[PDB]
RNA sequence: AGGCGGCCCCCUGGACGAAGACUGACGCUCAGGUGCGAAAGCGUGGGGAGCAAACAGGAUUAGAUACCCUGGUAGUCCACGCCGUAAACGAUGUCGACUUGGAGGUUGUGCCCUUGAGGCGUGGCUUCCGGAGCUAACGCGUUAAGUCGACCGCCUGGGGA
């Protein structure tokens, strides 16, 4: 169903867990596919290959609208940050920007206390 | 440094992404470094710089 | 940062992941993950300080 | 090996065909130090293989080999309490070995009544790429390219 | 001193420097007195996004009234007012004089083809080394823990306190 060709790949990388979301320039959601959700639980979740095989599994449910080019958001730290890039990259597509938008805030919000492990 | 208004002289002392780079990279006298930043920092407010690369 | 470009490429990504570790995400993540008290970051400076000489 | 690297044994070749390489496989195939024996096995496995693939012998031999050649592998390691494990790019001279040693390793756990024929069918079959071993050189490939992340 | 960190304005304290005029010992210290004084805490009324004692729940453990996780109330913010204590530390009371050095950082002022982003000096601050001396030693060392003087505070075994 319907035709875009030119869309966006959003990649949210936290530690515990990566999660891929694929749009259009206006940011309408057109496939998302999470770690968690491929399987591995817990220790492999939290991994590059974890997080390759979301990237591989989100393209499998939105070339059916055939995108062709995109740009990729990259927020958060943790792994699936670099590995995911290349499975989408690989899955036959022209990838034409990168560009990093994990959040800075200008030291707002305090954050929680450290853990002692 | 002489004046915000330079932000032809100024963004020559911005990252990319707009950050306010160092004494140590420039290698500036250390009293208008500050100078520096405060003008950097009127020609934000001001919109004549931005704060993040993001808008 | 940001990144585009080249006909030839798809390793514009070594490019990026150098302009990250030159614009310091990784670290400055990090930094933020957890609460640091201000005597601790006072602590944190001095340190750094101390190995900075030869 | 913590100081001391060594160069390798060069072993003498093959009573019958002159090869090295031939005197690596009944070495790796050998049990109980019974040489008189295991070059018995290896011979009549390839004047059976030989006949049923026609083919010449000595290339026989490598076309199976060929397959069941890995091309890299993974090595263990634990850095901050997990062990990761780092997939290396494995060397020519030891990837002949593996494949010598899972070949002979598939034919002991096969039906055939005996040494030869499991050795036979177990070449034969490696020579299609459909037998235990291949798929030995399957999960390498397998449990490589899963991380290939980290190199 | 406690402490103060986005930009702008209004009010206001102190510090350094150049140059010369003015006062003419007006100084130093200070028991008692007075004021200031982090954080938590208390009073009323605001406020309340994050965080988080308490508390609840989930885990861990032999136990786990904990460390981890999901939540989360005071509290953390404002106003006014109370409390007046901290490893409130340089664990080094204030002032004033004197005694080799080297590398810096900060900030004023004089001189020099401003002919360079410097060359010569001369102030106040400050960092790291380091001589003499001092020290039980570690260390300190022109910002002294050296050399002397004025004055205040304080110490007199540990515990009990
Ligand atoms: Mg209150
Ligand atoms: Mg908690
Ligand atoms: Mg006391
Ligand atoms: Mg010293
Ligand atoms: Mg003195």
């Amino acid at each position: 169903r319907k035709q875009v060709s030119d869309g966006v790949a959003h990649i949210h990388a936290s530690f515990n867990n990566t999660i891929v979301t694929i749009t259009d320039r206006q940011g309408n959601a057109l496939g998302w596919a999470t770690a968690g959700g491929s399987g591995f639980r817990g220790s492999r979740k939290s991994t590059p290959f974890a997080a390759q095989v979301a990237a591989e599994r989100c393209a499998d449910a939105v070339k059916e609208y055939g995108i062709k080019n995109l740009e990729v958001m990259v927020k958060g730290p943790g792994p699936g940050r670099e590995s995911t890039i290349r499975a989408l990259n690989a899955a036959g597509f022209r990838i034409t920007n990168i560009t990093d938008v994990t959040p800075i805030p200008h030291n707002g919000c305090r954050p929680p206390k450290k853990r002692r492990v | 440094e002489i004046d915000y208004k330079d932000i032809a002289t100024l963004k020559n002392y911005i990252t990319e992404s707009g950050k306010i780079v160092p004494s140590r990279i420039t290698g500036t006298r250390a009293k208008y470094q500050r100078q520096l930043a405060r003008a950097i920092k009127r020609a934000r407010y001001l919109s004549l710089l931005p704060y993040t690369d993001r808008h | 940062i940001k990144v585009r470009e080249n006909e030839p490429f798809d390793v514009a990504l070594r490019r990026f992941k150098r302009s990250c570790e030159k614009a310091g995400v990784l670290a400055e993540v990090r930094r933020r993950e957890f609460y640091e008290k201000p005597t601790t970051e006072r602590k944190r400076a001095k340190a750094s300080a101390v190995k900075r000489h030869a | 090996p913590r100081r001391r690297v060594i160069g390798q044994r060069k072993i003498l070749p093959d009573p019958k065909f002159g090869s090295e390489l031939l005197a690596k496989f009944v070495n790796i195939l050998m049990v109980d130090g019974k040489k008189s024996t295991a070059e018995s096995i290896v011979y009549s496995a390839l004047e059976t293989l030989a006949q049923r693939s026609g083919k010449s012998e000595l290339e026989a031999f490598e076309v199976a080999l060929e397959n069941v050649r890995p091309t890299v592998e993974v090595k263990s390691r634990r850095v901050g309490g997990s062990t990761y494990q780092v997939p290396v790019e494995v060397r020519p001279v030891r990837r002949n070995a593996l494949a010598m040693r899972w070949i002979v390793e598939a034919a002991r756990k096969r039906g055939d009544k005996s040494m030869a024929l499991r050795l036979a069918n177990e070449l034969s079959d490696a020579a299609e790429n459909k037998g235990t071993a291949v798929k030995k050189r399957e999960d390498v490939h397998r449990m490589a390219e899963a991380n290939k992340a980290f190199a």
